[PDB]
């Protein structure tokens, strides 16, 4: 019996007006015998979810100046994602099995980078990736050197899969930055440009190992 | 997960929101338009094959018009979006039906009940193939009548859902109460 | 598969069964309560983003209250439950919309139509971001009116479903038969 | 994706289209027949466990009758069809409920509300196990009454859906218009 | 108010006839006071989808004489799938990491064969598979030598997963052909037997890595 | 017209009573013119599914004394899962590729253990796992030596993923048992404690390879 609220919202339709007319006729006969406003009341109230409330279970992605991207896990540790022309690493290694041998690192960060590396579409050139894990530090650098069909294309693809912050066409993307750096850092509020969000990592978890090439028959 | 891709707007006057297949799509059959109901049917369904195919068609159309062909394939898009376009285990179900020895979906021919007078269509479904040949229309005639009844029930149901969406319950309520109170007045008379 | 997580009971007097977001959740906007309808809407839907976020919120709340924080992260729970909390290819759909060049979901701002008098809300949906900026409310005004109409239709439909669930068909049947037989009696008179 | 397997026809006179469990299936309880409604309930549902089990039962029956046992296991079929038979994250949800410390599904005992007079059944759902023992029927009595109300609502709703499917709107429309115009004639009289 | 079309289709049900009777009575009283044809109109019109319209995004599978299967990607390149007693390859190698080192091949074809090899149920014998990739050519041969539980069973299974064109029982399948050949070829219309379709590859993408055996603890 | 059954079940709601009242008024006017019982009839009848009927297609999990867990595949073979302080294996090997070379084992058991090892969350220490496969026998031992974030945590997690039979908090679980043993055995009815069920393996199939660490860039 809450018709009053609905009636103002949608009286345009013919069937409603016919029903109301018939009801009024029947009632009369029986008595004789006896800012952003939509429609009229709906308002475009918006939400800005404070995603810091998920700091205890989920890593959050946010960026500072469209070139410094970040992933924060917990309230104590996070990672830099910097698109730059400067390389902090000059060796083509990724000592993953050494990192697993000496379990002195943070499991969250290693899972983050594992998901990141298993979501790179059609990754086939291992010369590009470089890693440093001494002391538990998480450092991963990528060489974005290049026509398309290049590892740089897929690596930028997975970057904007993760960070969601960003002249290339036909599913090919190029950037003037030669390198990208991922490295360990503490936690602050230094991502004015972008709100922190977990969706980049959760979505990256979807596509992991999906577009991987076979390097051995047995696997 | 499940599919999430949405159908691009189609330039069909008769069918504004429903994917219309052009001349190129259908072999030697010119252009046919399906309608919004048939294409939107499997926004909850996971057991239809043809609308997954037309989602593939629309994905191809988007990739052509709004990107560049470049004459070399970009498998990245299809490999990323395959779970967002089609169901992932329906092909498994048809592979299993094939292994067991029951007629399985061909995935090339699809049959539908074109309403001659009005031009509505059921969502086309796969023509079963078995024993190395097409099943006779007599063999699955029962399924054909079942799909005809499904068309009838679904069209008689969607109009009910539209009426429910537009007409509130306070109307049909105050109507049945008013008619009952007038019947009471006639009882008094 | 699909999501299976269920929303924990929320201590909101106005909304008994619907996830209510506290002061901490919403930036500079105190506390708002949504209701059971909005949160339960996507128990069949795979195309909404905000209710996946509030499922993440409730999963975090459960993990905090009913486990121990210990000051170090347990990624095990989230990595195991991510397919049980959120849709797996909706993020893919928004990545694709982003690549193509159409406005994509931000996943930070969500907009909803707060009914001022009654306090109901639509399930908030993502504020589209494009060209490095928020879309003007004028640009997707059409979508806003579509969601207003969707709210109207869905609330006018849920009450119908509740009436159908509680009222059997033997009643409305024997009612229409009895009224018809009385109309026949009036015809005889 | 989601499940796509369909239930094979069951040789039950009372229940033509509904999976009937034989003597062997149920420990020390002879043969019981469920009906088409209960088994078809989770053709859209992803949150029921017992009908996934009976899909496993029907898959086993198909694999036995229409293939050869050969006395050695063929894990190929089950490993291929597991995503086509059961939900993939419901077991995750019950594992999580177990870790948190709330009663979780056992997956051995299932309880249902057998209607004594008519013999209908709700789709059986898992008997919660906690603290190393079965929960007392008193503990989840509230859930039992909720499922009783769910049975009532679902049976009162399915008949409505059947009536909507068979009866077009042009009938109930021209009926209410004709009755209204006769009421107008009585007003004139 | 489109009851006229529905009335011919389904007047059998008692409720409809009762409704029509009541309506006619009410109307009379108020006036006094004042080839393949189904049902009657439904027709079994069929569709033959020209899947060449998906040549620009999806690989299409079609076959010529039930023994020459094909997969065409684009309008320029495709692959042979021939069941034969003749072996084009006599070495038990698969130089996958060499192919990735010299990125001179077509990415689509390598992804096709990667999906094909990651969908082979319970693959455990690596002696069978042989590969040739010199110059960017895609060549993969399989030895179908054999009771059941053999790599030939699963390899034929994934063949008919892909091609969908084809005395074995109880999920075991045997063929007189000793070998199978996959090799690069140009594009023509040489698959009279089968219409081109993409469904084989899309379905094969579902089961990749699902039935794989563990060869290392760390992986 | 089966209102009689429903009427007893739910006459409380006002709308139903109003409808019945109106119907009775109309009928009168036209005639003048002329153990565990719920609601009233619903009963809590329970099911005990004999899961031995799935012995021909699915492996069933059941346990004897909360420490001897079992998985039976077929009616001829099964495996022990024993939490104990005694180690049957004293070598840190897992000869998986040797097992695949000599295909003399049962494929079902190897797939079982493959699923088990690919579902271990964030597995990073390969020293713990030990295997024996001589003659087709399936033997896998695990060292549960340990604060949390240990391989023992995830290994117990996947145990109770499989067996579902079982002071640790915050998603960390500890047991006094130092070791666990998986080994081949024949079939009997020796699991009084737990009913046989397949759900552990089907659920374990869901999470396989999901939480795996990257040990190589190419993979
Ligand atoms: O590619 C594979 O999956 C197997 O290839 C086998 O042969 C190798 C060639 O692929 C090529 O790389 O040249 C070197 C060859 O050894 C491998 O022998 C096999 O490795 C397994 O068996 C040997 C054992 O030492 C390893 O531990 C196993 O991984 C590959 O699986
Ligand atoms: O099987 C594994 O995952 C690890 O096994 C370790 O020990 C080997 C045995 O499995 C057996 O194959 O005999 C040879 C042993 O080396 C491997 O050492 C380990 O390899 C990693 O650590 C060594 C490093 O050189 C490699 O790059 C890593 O892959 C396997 O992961
Ligand atoms: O990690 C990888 O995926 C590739 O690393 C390459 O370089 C190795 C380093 O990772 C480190 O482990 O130190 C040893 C280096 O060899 C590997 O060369 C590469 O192996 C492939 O190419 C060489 C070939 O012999 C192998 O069969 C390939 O697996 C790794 O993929
Ligand atoms: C991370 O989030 C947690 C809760 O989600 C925050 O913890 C609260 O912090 C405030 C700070 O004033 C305290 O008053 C509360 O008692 C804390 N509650 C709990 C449950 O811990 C924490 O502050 C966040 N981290 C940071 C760096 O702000
Ligand atoms: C990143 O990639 C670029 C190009 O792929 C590397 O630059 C090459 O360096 C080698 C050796 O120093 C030269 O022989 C080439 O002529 C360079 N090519 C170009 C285009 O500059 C660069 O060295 C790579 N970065 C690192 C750290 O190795
Ligand atoms: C990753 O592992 C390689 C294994 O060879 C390391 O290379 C060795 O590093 C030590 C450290 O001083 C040198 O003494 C050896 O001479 C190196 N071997 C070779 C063949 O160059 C490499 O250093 C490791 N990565 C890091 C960052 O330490
Ligand atoms: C592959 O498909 C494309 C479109 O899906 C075909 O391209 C058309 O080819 C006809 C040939 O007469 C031209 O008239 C059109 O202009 C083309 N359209 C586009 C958008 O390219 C192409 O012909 C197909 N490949 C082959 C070998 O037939
Ligand atoms: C394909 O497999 C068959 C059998 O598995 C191989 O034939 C064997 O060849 C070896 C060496 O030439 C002989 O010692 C065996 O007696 C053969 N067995 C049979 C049953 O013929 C054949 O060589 C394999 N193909 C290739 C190219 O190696
Ligand atoms: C795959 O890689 C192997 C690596 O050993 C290649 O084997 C070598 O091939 C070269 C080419 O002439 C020979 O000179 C070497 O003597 C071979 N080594 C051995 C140990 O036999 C093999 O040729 C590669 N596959 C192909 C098709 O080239
Ligand atoms: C495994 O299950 C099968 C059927 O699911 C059982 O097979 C039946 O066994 C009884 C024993 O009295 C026979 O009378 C039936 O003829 C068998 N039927 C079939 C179809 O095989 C088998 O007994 C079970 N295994 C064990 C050890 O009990
Ligand atoms: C299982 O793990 C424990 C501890 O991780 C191993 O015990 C260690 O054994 C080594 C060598 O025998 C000793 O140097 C350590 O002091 C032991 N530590 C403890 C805590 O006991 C045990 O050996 C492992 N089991 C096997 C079979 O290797
Ligand atoms: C797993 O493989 C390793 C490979 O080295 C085996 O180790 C060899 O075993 C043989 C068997 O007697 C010995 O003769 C060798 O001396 C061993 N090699 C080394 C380096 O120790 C190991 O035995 C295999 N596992 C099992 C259970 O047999
Ligand atoms: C992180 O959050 C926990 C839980 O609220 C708290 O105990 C801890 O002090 C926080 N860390 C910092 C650096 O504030
Ligand atoms: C990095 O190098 C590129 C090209 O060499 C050039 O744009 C510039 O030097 C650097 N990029 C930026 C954004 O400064
Ligand atoms: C969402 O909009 C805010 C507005 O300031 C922006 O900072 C943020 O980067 C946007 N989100 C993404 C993923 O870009
Ligand atoms: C249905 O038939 C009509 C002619 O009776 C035709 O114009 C229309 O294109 C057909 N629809 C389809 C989808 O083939
Ligand atoms: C299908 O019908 C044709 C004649 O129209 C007949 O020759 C053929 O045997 C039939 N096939 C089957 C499987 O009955
Ligand atoms: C809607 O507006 C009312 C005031 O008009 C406010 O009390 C309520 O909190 C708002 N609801 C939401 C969800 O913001
Ligand atoms: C949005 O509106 C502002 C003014 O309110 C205008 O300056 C801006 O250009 C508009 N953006 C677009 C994309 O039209
Ligand atoms: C329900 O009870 C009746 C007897 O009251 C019995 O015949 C029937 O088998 C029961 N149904 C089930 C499913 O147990
Ligand atoms: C369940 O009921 C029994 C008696 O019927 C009682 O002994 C037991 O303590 C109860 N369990 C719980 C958890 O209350
Ligand atoms: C393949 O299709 C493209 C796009 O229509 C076209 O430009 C090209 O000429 C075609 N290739 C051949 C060999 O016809
Ligand atoms: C391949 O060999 C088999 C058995 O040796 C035999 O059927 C024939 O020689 C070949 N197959 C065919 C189909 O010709
Ligand atoms: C579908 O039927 C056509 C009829 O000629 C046939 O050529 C094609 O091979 C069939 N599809 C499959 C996958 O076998
Ligand atoms: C296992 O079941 C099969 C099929 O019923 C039967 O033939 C065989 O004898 C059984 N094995 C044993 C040991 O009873
Ligand atoms: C295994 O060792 C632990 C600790 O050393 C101790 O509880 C006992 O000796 C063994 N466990 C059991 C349950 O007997
Ligand atoms: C289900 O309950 C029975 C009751 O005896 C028990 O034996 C079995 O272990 C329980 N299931 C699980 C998975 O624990």
């Amino acid at each position: 019996g809450q018709i009053v609220t609905f009636f103002q919202e949608v009286p345009h339709v013919i069937e409603e007006v016919m029903n109301i007319v018939l009801i009024a006729l029947s009632v009369l006969a029986v008595l004789k015998g006896l800012t952003s406003l939509y429609k009229g009341v709906y308002e475009l109230q918006t939400l800005e979810l404070n995603m810091e409330t998920l700091n205890m279970t989920m890593p959050l992605s946010c960026t500072k100046n469209n070139s410094h991207h970040y992933i924060m896990v917990g309230n104590e540790t996070g990672l830099e994602l910097t698109l730059t022309n400067t390389s902090i690493i000059n060796h083509k290694f990724c000592n993953l099995s050494d990192a697993h041998k000496k379990n002195l690192y943070d499991h969250a960060l290693m899972s983050i980078i594992s998901t990141f590396h298993l979501s790179i579409p059609n990754f086939n050139q291992y010369e590009a990736m470089s890693c440093d894990f001494n002391g538990g530090k998480i450092s991963v650098q990528y060489n974005l050197s290049h026509h398309c069909g290049t590892v740089a294309n897929g690596v930028l693809q997975t970057f904007m899969r993760m960070a969601w912050g960003g002249r290339g066409n036909w599913d090919c993307i190029m950037t003037s930055y030669q390198y990208l750096i991922i490295q360990n850092t503490t936690w602050e509020d230094h991502c004015q440009f972008s709100r922190p969000s977990p969706i980049g990592y959760l979505g990256l978890l979807s596509q992991r190992t999906r577009d991987i090439y076979i390097s051995r028959r047995l696997l | 997960g499940t599919f999430t891709w949405t159908l691009s707007d189609s330039e069909g006057k008769d069918t504004p929101g429903g994917y219309c297949l052009t001349r190129w799509m259908l072999i030697e059959a010119e252009l046919k338009c399906f309608g919004n109901t048939a294409v939107a049917k499997c926004n909850e369904k996971h057991d239809e094959e043809f609308c997954d195919m037309l989602r593939l068609f629309d994905f191809n159309k988007q990739a052509i018009q709004r990107l560049k062909a470049e004459a070399q394939m970009s498998i990245q898009l299809i490999n990323k979006a395959v779970n967002a376009l089609i169901n992932d285990q329906l092909i498994m179900k048809n592979h299993l039906r094939d292994i067991m020895g029951i007629p399985y979906c061909n995935y090339s021919k699809y049959w539908y009940l074109n309403h001659t007078t009005t031009g509505r269509t059921s969502l086309p479904k796969c023509w079963l193939v078995s024993n190395g040949s097409y099943l006779n229309e007599t063999h699955f005639s029962d399924d054909i009548e079942q799909q005809a009844d499904n068309m009838i029930t679904e069209m008689l149901q969607k109009e009910y859902m539209e009426r429910q969406g537009k007409t509130p319950l306070g109307l049909v309520d105050l109507f049945v109460f008013s008619t009952s109170f007038y019947l009471i007045s006639i009882f008094l008379h």
